[PDB]
């Protein structure tokens, strides 16, 4: 039991670097009299799920809040229970 | 267990404190304890139980041996050589018998150590004392001996060290 | 591993994916034999490039001695197929 | 920490030295000079054997606490009350050590003082 | 690896070696794929610049400081491939690579499992028996006179022919054999 | 033992709810209890017992005669 | 004990990584994560935050507690202040695992083959993960104690490792 | 202009740092054909002998042969008594043995002058 | 079922050999097995002699 | 032996060395797993320098450390029955000389 | 005693007996049968000896050495089997008639209550070791080698009968218990000097001393397997043997004669360790290693305490079985490849598995890994010394890693890495090979269960 599946490759016309750090790269380059001739090839690593980027601080705030709405519930819990 | 005399080995009465339950929580330690002896402690005890039945349908002895004393070497003549094998045989039996108790007296020093817990170092004084006596008279008669030690040689340094302690109490004697 | 055995179909998909994406080239006039320097006009710097690309996309290394005469797609996939014993 | 700097960058004689402290007598100050408390005995805290390091003025609060650690074993927080009071009577015991610096840095201060206007009398 | 080495490296070659070296520790330096794509643009239009100088000692005395540089500026931690000759798994499966003549002694017990393939190994055997035959006279005719200048080999050239000295090539272990 | 997914070759890999899930729930539960045992047990932190200054202390505790006694 | 847990957990997620890149282990080709494969990474953020000594944490129990018995005991200087910088840059290369291999956009082959989908890694991790989480505090509140505790200090000497973390 | 590379003993020069290699003069190119020539003749004669179906043994080296000789039974005969190798044979061979002589000499001499002044404190040393 | 014959032949035979390896041979010998003294503390009693220790002195008791 | 080209087509390829070529009289002291010459980035004297000038800081400053150390505004810790003399080391038979602590 | 002498004596009509075809076979069986015999000499008291007659007694140092030197025969004759197999009835007749030969002269050689008659048989058994060596020997250096054996030995025994027959003459007696009972001390004298450097050199010559140990590379490396085996396992034996038996006498002489010796061995044991690191041989590498080895013993002999006795005829033991193993190994690699150098055939692991681990079991053996009983002589003789300076520990910490190190390079160079392309003659390991390294290695994990029956007489 293995991946014989026949993946397919997606469509090489997909791939545009606008709306890509690569667009300001080839803007920066062209003020030389530049151009990048592999920046299409690396634009799937802008394009679909890998187009949102998350912070530091937001990666470690993962969970934060659940657990702070889950600790609010339980010292209201215990607030309630422990004033009887 | 009378399998070992409690005067040679001295122990402590070993009191133990009473348990004390402060809440209402069953504790699991005990639970775990009961069930430990229900499934181990009783199908050892009876076939311990049966080992020594089968044991006791057949019962024979065996005895220590005893050693008569003989002559030591300060009494042996200069060649005689009946006389010097049996005083080195007897001289080896004893340093092997004094091995055995500085043995004993070490294996008394851990006991207490491990027994005492925190408080060894002032409740194991006793121990550690006769310990230290034990230690300088083996010192005394063995030390330096080598390996081709022999109870002349240990006469030697008997013979020298007694010599030493005549002329020091001879010399204080006459300060 | 887990890793799907790679046949030569996908070798040459994926040499000719990364070839189409290469902007100096046009699609349309490559072919599994055309040929770099005669048929399409290229540099040795832009095959030195097309070379690293293949690196990169197929995760492996080739030596430069080999690397210098590749000169064509469809050896460059006989080439990857032989290094990574690709039966079919 | 600023004693460290005022002892390496100031007057070495100016502070005292911690492993000769205290330099003065105890009765230097004051003649009343009131003797510290033990609670507990030498048997029940050998019994207890707690550890030489631990073996100081706060033992009685220390035994209780271990009475607790036993006795409510499950619950493993019942007794924070014990805890709170052990670490209340070590507070204490290290804000007398702190006093005990301060004032063996004062009378040194009030010492110095002393010689330097014996010096200036004689001088004048 | 597989092509035959030749007396010595031209200038074209050496300059294609050092660009390739400069690009690979650019990248390393420039983790980022924007940031790699910028300087290797700009890597490549002063590299191209000296493209069309014509006489050789002004094309010799560059390359060296163009190397000295490149040493100056190396990135003494590299980015390397796992299969490298430095990467993580350069020789992880060569303990498990077993020579082919190893079946030669296999209990008859142990050959009586997989009769196909051993009748396949025998059907080999008997035509690298005869190729090799072949394949002696047809080097011996071809090598020039006083050895061989170089350590490249020709192909067969007849029908029936196989390629001389093919046996050690084709029949190698795997990649990956366990 | 785990189920089949396929590579995806420049998109965005197949997840499972079930991982995503676990992740946010153990998350969530990891800051759940930074929280719980901050509001519990503050003097962990910051501590319990002030720090006494001693330079406020007066020198009549301290033992200290007017420079003239001694 | 408590360096145990959260290390060997942190070798359990960089593993995890490694096998699911293509025995790929540099940093360098490793790029967006967090959202490709979400159990490793909260795994890790949790094993880094219990390294760097987080307050509640299987870390806090123990490092803490070493910074404070360092800053107020009769030792040398030096060694105080080569400890302070030594938690600083365990923050500082904590930070760079997290950041290398976690926040930005991939930079890994193309051929995607990034599964977690195995319930031998998710329950290996996650038995350590519970423990990195509740261990110290367990541990902690249940052995008796051994030594004098550090009940008063300057409010700056208390708060010197978070501060330097 | 960049800081300049120092090669060492244990830190050799790069190859592409090499002077020599941009000197080409024909007899250059002439001698690294001609190293390159008898290298591939030991390669022809290597694969003719390993590919051979009919051998079934060792490929006996004489290079390994030569190396072995020359590291074992080859030093004597040529060995020749000169100044320097007096002085490294009598320093290497007659040094050290003095030096520890000398070394545990005044260890042992130091520990039986202790013990005849009685100051040395032995308890307990009861196995030696 | 895999783990109910497992727990006999891996955990309950094991722990019957040794059980009477110690129980009656180890035992048998002086100061093989020593146990550190059990903690006693104020207000205790002993199973063995039934006393009980004396309380403490009784220190003034504030926060 | 370990800077010879790894591309290269040896006989021997864990060794890198070719069938009837002559053999360093050294070769068991370079076989990869021994002391090897490869060039480094930074040259060697600068790094024996570096190497060197970083231990002999590092020596220094811990010998002046030790020399001017740190610690808190505090006395010494006091213990009550005479410095614990009974319950370290003991000697019951020599009653010595009292020592009690201060209050303040 | 004579229960066994007299089989071995009767292995020879058996021998010359026996069919063309049957000679291995009842040569092996009663070999195993007179080795069991030897067995019940162990039981050992703590009292004088077992004085069997007034020719021959037993003690517990020579029980250990008499058991390993009949079990060696099997062993020996199980590798010799493989390379005679081409060679005529009679000849091979010869060469088992050596091995008894030589295995009779030590029996006899380490009962001997009387030193000439111990000096004669420690003479007597250098002729079959010479013949085995000369005759039946692959290379050319054999009859150097043997010349080389031959001359070290004779050179440093001669002035020891000169010894012997001068303390006979003056004391009256050689009995080794009438030596002991009535020993006197050898004051500072020129004369006395002389005579302990008489009797101390023939033995030392042999175990063999740094600086002296020229022949033992020659002789090992053109021996056969069984000439090496029995060289390494129990003919270096014989030195320590004599100098435990003989030291008796040297005191207090020793207290200052023993220097020079000491810092020889000290040193030499780093030098040969350091010799085993760059080798080309196997064979050589284990003379070394065994030099070394035998350095360290004769420091032992030398500091003269219990505990340095004990750790030496534990430390005798072990090496014995140790170096014979890996002889034995190095033969298995040498009878594939014929060519007896390290780096031509590599990689075996992955060709013969089960060869590698007794290969990794061998080094760790001789690298002495705890609890085996390697080590327990190592740390005993370590710790005598250390009592004797406590200068001594960096010398002994040194010699232990430089040992660990090459005993590790021994097993990486020949199991791992890649195998060598062009050699395909390396056939599957026989029964015979592993039932050799299999018998060489349970005795070891068996012996270090029961340590008191290697300790000596000092236990
Ligand atoms: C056992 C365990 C471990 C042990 C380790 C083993 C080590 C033991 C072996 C040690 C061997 C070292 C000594 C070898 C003998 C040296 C002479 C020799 O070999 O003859 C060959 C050789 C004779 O050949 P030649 O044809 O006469 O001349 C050839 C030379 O090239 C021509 O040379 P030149 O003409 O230039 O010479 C001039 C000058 C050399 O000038 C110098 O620079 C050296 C002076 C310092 O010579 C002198 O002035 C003599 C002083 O002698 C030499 O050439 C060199 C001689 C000078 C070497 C000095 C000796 C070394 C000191 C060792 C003494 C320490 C202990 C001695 C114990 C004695 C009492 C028991
Ligand atoms: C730790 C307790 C163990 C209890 C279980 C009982 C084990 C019985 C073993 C008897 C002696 C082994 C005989 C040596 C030749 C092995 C025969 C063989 O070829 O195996 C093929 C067989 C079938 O595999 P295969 O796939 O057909 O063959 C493919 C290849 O062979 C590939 O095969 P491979 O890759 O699997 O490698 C073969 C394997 C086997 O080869 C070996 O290297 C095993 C020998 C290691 C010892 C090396 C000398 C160092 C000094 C130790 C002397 C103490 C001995 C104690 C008394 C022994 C009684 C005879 O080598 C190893 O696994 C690495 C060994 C490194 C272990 C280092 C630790 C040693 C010191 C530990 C302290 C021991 C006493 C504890 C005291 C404190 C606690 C009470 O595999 C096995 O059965 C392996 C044997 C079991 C492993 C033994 C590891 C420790 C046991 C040492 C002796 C017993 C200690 C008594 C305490 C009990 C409580
Ligand atoms: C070559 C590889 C190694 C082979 C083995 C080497 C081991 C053999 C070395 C022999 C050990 C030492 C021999 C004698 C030791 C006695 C101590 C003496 O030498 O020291 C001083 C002796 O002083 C001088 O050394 C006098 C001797 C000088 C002549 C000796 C030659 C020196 C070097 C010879 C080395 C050659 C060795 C190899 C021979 C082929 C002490 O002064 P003194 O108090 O008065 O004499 C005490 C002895 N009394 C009481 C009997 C009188
Ligand atoms: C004392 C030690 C004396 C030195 C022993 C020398 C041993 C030489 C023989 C070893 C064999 C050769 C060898 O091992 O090769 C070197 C080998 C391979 O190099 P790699 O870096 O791994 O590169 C591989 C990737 N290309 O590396 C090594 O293992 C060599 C290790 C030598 C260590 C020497 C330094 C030790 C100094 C210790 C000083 C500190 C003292 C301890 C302080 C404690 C304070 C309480
Ligand atoms: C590997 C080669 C080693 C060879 C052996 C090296 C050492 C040889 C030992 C010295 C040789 C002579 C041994 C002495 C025989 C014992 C007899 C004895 O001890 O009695 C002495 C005899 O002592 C001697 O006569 C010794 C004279 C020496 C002459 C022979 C010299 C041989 C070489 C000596 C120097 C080398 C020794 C050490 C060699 C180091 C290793 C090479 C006293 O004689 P009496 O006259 O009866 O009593 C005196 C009161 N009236
Ligand atoms: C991070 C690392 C640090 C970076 C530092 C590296 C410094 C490098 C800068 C040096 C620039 C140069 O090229 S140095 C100039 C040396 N001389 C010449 O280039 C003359 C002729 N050029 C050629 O022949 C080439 O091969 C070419 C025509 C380009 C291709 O040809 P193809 O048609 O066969 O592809």
């Amino acid at each position: 039991e293995h991946g014989h599946s026949k993946m397919e490759l997606p469509d090489y016309k997909q791939w545009k670097i606008e709306g890509t750090p690569l667009e300001t790269v080839q803007e920066k380059l062209a003020a030389r009299g530049l151009r990048d001739p592999w920046g299409r090839n690396e634009a799937w690593r802008y394009s679909g799920g890998f187009a949102n980027n998350v912070s530091f601080v937001g990666a470690l705030l993962k969970g934060f809040k659940w657990g702070f709405a889950a600790f609010v519930v339980a010292v209201g819990a215990e607030y309630y229970l422990e004033s009887q | 267990p009378d399998s070992w005399d409690k005067d040679v080995y001295p122990e402590p009465p070993r009191r133990t404190p009473a348990p004390a339950p402060q809440t209402s929580l069953p504790n699991p330690v005990t639970y775990l304890t009961k069930i430990f002896d229900l499934l181990v402690d009783r199908p050892v005890t009876l076939a311990r139980e049966f080992i020594e039945q089968q044991h006791a349908k057949n019962r024979y002895y065996y005895y220590h041996r005893e050693f008569r004393r003989v002559p030591d070497i300060t009494e042996c003549e200069e060649k005689d050589i009946l006389c010097m094998f049996e005083a080195e045989m007897q001289w080896r039996r004893d340093y092997k018998v004094d091995q055995e108790i500085v043995n004993i007296i070490q294996e008394r020093l851990k006991a207490c150590q491990q027994r005492e817990g925190e408080s060894y170092r002032q409740n194991c004084a006793k121990e550690l004392e006769q310990f230290t006596q034990v230690s300088k008279a083996f010192q005394d008669r063995y030390s330096d001996l080598g390996a081709h030690y022999s109870a002349r040689k240990c006469l030697a340094k008997q013979k020298q060290r007694m010599l030493a302690e005549r002329k020091a109490a001879k010399e204080a004697a006459a300060a | 591993s887990d890793a799907p055995p790679l046949t030569l179909e996908a070798i040459k998909d994926r040499v000719l994916y990364v070839l189409k994406l290469y902007d100096k080239i046009d699609p349309e006039k490559l072919s599994v034999n055309s040929h770099f320097m005669k048929d399409l006009g290229l540099d040795s710097l832009d095959q030195v490039e097309i070379i690293m690309a293949m690196e990169d996309e197929f995760g492996f290394e080739i030596p430069d001695i080999d690397a210098e005469k590749l000169m064509c797609p469809q050896e460059i996939v006989d080439y990857i197929a032989d290094k990574k014993d690709v039966y079919e | 920490g600023a004693h460290l700097a005022r002892r390496y960058l100031g007057d070495a004689s100016k502070e005292p030295d911690p492993l000769r402290m205290p330099t003065f007598p105890p009765d230097y100050g004051f003649p009343e000079r009131k003797e510290r408390e033990m609670v507990a005995t030498q048997q029940e805290m050998n019994d207890a054997q707690l550890m030489l390091q631990q073996r100081d003025y706060c033992a009685h609060y220390l035994i209780q606490l271990l009475k607790c650690k036993r006795d409510s074993f499950p619950n493993f927080l019942a007794c924070k009350h014990e805890q709170h009071d052990w670490d209340y009577c070590e507070h204490l015991d290290y804000v007398k050590r702190m006093k005990e610096f301060e004032r063996e840095r004062r009378l040194l201060q009030r010492k110095k003082r002393r010689e330097q206007r014996e010096a200036e009398m004689a001088r004048g | 690896a597989f092509s035959a080495p030749a007396a010595y490296l031209t200038h074209q070659q050496k300059v294609l070696r050092l660009y390739k070296r400069a690009l690979r520790h650019l990248e390393s330096w420039c983790v980022h794929r924007d940031k790699y794509r910028y300087f290797a643009c700009l890597m490549r239009a002063r590299f191209d610049e000296h493209k069309n100088e014509k006489d050789m000692v002004k094309a010799t005395q560059l390359l060296r400081q163009a190397e000295e540089e490149f040493w100056y500026g190396q990135h003494p931690q590299p980015y390397i491939f796992p299969e490298s000759p430095g990467g993580t798994s350069y020789e992880r499966y060569e303990c498990y690579k077993v020579p082919e003549w190893c079946l030669d002694d296999w209990h008859p017990s142990e050959k009586a499992m997989y009769p196909d393939y051993f009748a396949k190994r025998e059907q080999w055997k008997r035509l690298r028996r005869e190729s090799w035959e072949r394949e002696v006279k047809q080097l011996q005719e071809e090598t020039p006179p006083g050895g061989p200048r170089t350590e490249a080999l020709p192909p067969a050239r007849k029908e029936g022919d196989l390629p001389p000295l093919w046996w050690h090539i084709v029949t190698r272990p795997r990649e990956r054999p366990m | 033992g785990g189920v089949h997914i396929e590579p995806r070759y420049r998109q965005f890999p197949q997840l499972t709810r079930s991982q995503l899930i676990q992740a946010e729930f153990f998350s969530a539960t990891m800051w759940f209890w930074i929280l719980w045992r901050f509001w519990h047990d503050s003097d962990a932190v910051l501590g319990h017992f002030p720090y006494p200054d001693p330079s406020q202390w007066t020198d009549e505790e301290l033992g200290i005669l007017p420079d003239d006694e001694d | 004990c408590m360096h145990a847990f959260f290390k060997a957990m942190l070798f359990m997620c960089s593993g995890s990584i490694i096998h699911s890149l293509n025995d790929e282990q540099d940093i360098r080709k490793m790029g967006g994560l967090y959202k490709a494969m979400p159990f490793t990474t909260t795994a890790l953020i949790i094993g880094s935050l219990a390294l760097t000594g987080m307050p509640y944490l299987t870390g806090f129990y123990s490092k803490d507690l070493i910074i404070e018995a360092v800053n107020m005991s009769y030792t040398n200087a030096w060694a105080l202040l080569m400890t302070l910088i030594a938690t600083s840059l365990t923050a500082a290369y904590s930070t760079r695992i997290i950041f290398f291999a976690f926040l930005g956009k991939p930079r890994f082959p193309p051929l995607v083959l990034i599964n977690e989908n195995n319930p031998l890694l998710i329950n290996s991790i996650k038995r350590l993960l519970i423990g990195s989480i509740f261990a110290g505090f367990i541990i902690s509140n249940n052995i008796p104690p051994m030594t004098v505790p550090n009940t008063t200090m300057p409010l700056y000497m208390k708060m010197t490792a978070l501060i330097v973390t | 202009s960049f800081p300049k590379y120092k090669p060492s003993r244990l830190a050799t020069l790069p190859a592409t740092l090499d002077p020599a290699e941009y000197d080409i003069s024909p007899e250059t190119r002439k001698a690294q054909a001609e190293r390159l020539a008898i290298r591939s003749r030991l390669k022809r004669e290597y694969l003719l002998q390993y590919n051979d179906p009919n051998r079934l043994g060792v490929i006996e080296d004489p290079a390994l042969i030569r190396w072995t000789y020359a590291r074992s039974a080859n030093i004597y005969p040529n060995f020749r008594p000169t100044p320097k190798t007096s002085l490294l044979g009598a320093l290497f061979g007659i040094g050290p043995l003095f030096f520890w002589y000398y070394v545990f000499k005044t260890d042992r001499d130091k520990k039986e002058k202790l013990i005849q002044e009685g100051k040395l404190d032995q308890t307990f040393n009861i196995s030696y | 079922y895999r783990h109910s014959i497992f727990a006999v032949t891996h955990v309950l035979i094991p722990v019957w050999i040794i059980h009477y390896y110690l129980k009656y041979h180890v035992t048998a010998k002086p100061y093989t097995v020593v146990e550190r003294k059990p903690r006693i503390f104020p207000g205790d009693t002993i199973l063995e002699t039934g006393e009980v220790i004396p309380l403490m002195k009784e220190f003034p008791d504030q926060h | 032996q370990q800077e010879r080209d790894p591309w290269y087509d040896w006989d021997h390829p864990d060794l890198r060395l070719n069938w009837g070529e002559p053999i360093h009289w050294d070769l068991d002291m370079y076989i990869r797993n021994r002391v090897d010459t490869s060039p480094t980035p930074v040259s060697w004297n600068t790094m024996c320098k570096h190497l060197f000038g970083f231990v002999a800081f590092m020596l220094f400053m811990f010998w002046v450390g030790e020399i001017y150390p740190s610690y808190q505004p505090v006395g010494p810790k006091q213990y009550p029955y005479n410095d614990l003399y009974l319950e370290r080391g003991g000697d019951p038979t020599k009653e010595p000389e009292p020592v009690v602590h201060y209050e303040i | 005693m004579l229960k066994i002498i007299i089989p071995t004596t009767m292995l020879l009509p058996m021998t010359w007996m026996s069919k063309h075809n049957m000679i291995w076979i009842n040569a092996t069986v009663h070999s195993l049968l007179i080795s069991l015999i030897s067995l019940s000499l162990l039981n050992q008291l703590g009292e004088n000896s077992l004085n069997f007659s007034l020719t021959f007694f037993s003690d517990s140092l020579s029980a250990p050495l008499l058991v390993l030197t009949t079990w060696l025969l099997p062993l020996m004759l199980m590798a010799s089997q493989s390379h005679l197999s081409k060679e005529t009835t009679t000849r091979k007749k010869l060469y088992i008639t050596m091995l008894i030969l030589l295995q009779l002269f030590l029996i006899m050689t380490f009962t001997a209550t009387e030193l000439i008659l111990f000096y004669i048989l420690f003479e007597a058994t250098l002729v079959p070791t010479l013949i085995i060596i000369t005759r039946w020997g692959n290379q050319t250096e054999r009859l150097n080698a043997g010349l080389y054996f031959l001359f070290y030995t004779l050179a440093g025994s001669l002035p020891l009968l000169v010894a012997l027959v001068y303390i006979q003459n003056t004391t009256g007696s050689l009995n080794f218990l009438i030596i002991h009972y009535w020993s006197h001390p050898l004051s500072n004298s020129w004369s006395n000097i002389f005579m302990w450097l008489a009797c101390i050199m023939a033995f030392m010559v042999k175990m063999p001393l740094y600086g002296l140990h020229l022949w033992l590379p020659k002789a090992h490396v053109e021996a056969p397997i069984a000439g090496s085996m029995v060289l390494a396992a129990v003919l270096l034996k014989l030195g320590g043997y004599g100098m435990m038996r003989i030291t008796t006498i040297l005191n207090p002489l020793t207290n200052y004669m023993a220097y020079p010796f000491l810092m020889l061995s000290m040193w030499g044991m780093i030098m040969t360790s350091s010799i085993c690191l760059r080798q080309t041989d196997l064979k050589s590498l284990i003379a070394y290693s065994s030099v070394s080895h035998m350095a360290l013993v004769i420091v032992a002999i030398m500091i003269q305490t219990p505990w340095s006795f004990m750790g030496a005829t534990a430390l005798m033991i072990a090496h014995g079985l140790t170096s014979s193993m890996l002889f034995c190994l190095a033969n298995t690699n040498y009878e594939r490849v014929h060519s007896r150098t390290m780096i031509l055939a590599r990689g075996l692991q992955t060709l013969l598995p089960l060869m590698a681990t007794w290969w990794l079991v061998a080094s760790l053996t001789n690298l002495a890994l705890p609890p085996s009983i390697n080590l327990i002589g190592e740390l005993f003789i370590i710790t005598a010394s250390f009592s004797w300076s406590n200068i001594t520990i960096i010398l002994m910490g040194m010699n232990m890693m430089i040992t660990a190190l090459y005993s590790l390079y021994m097993l990486i160079t020949t199991q791992r890495g890649k195998y060598t392309h062009h050699i395909n003659n390396i056939k599957p390991s026989f029964t015979r090979e592993n039932a050799l390294m299999a018998l060489h290695i349970l005795p070891l994990l068996l012996l270090t269960l029961n340590p008191k029956m290697i300790l000596g007489p000092l236990y």
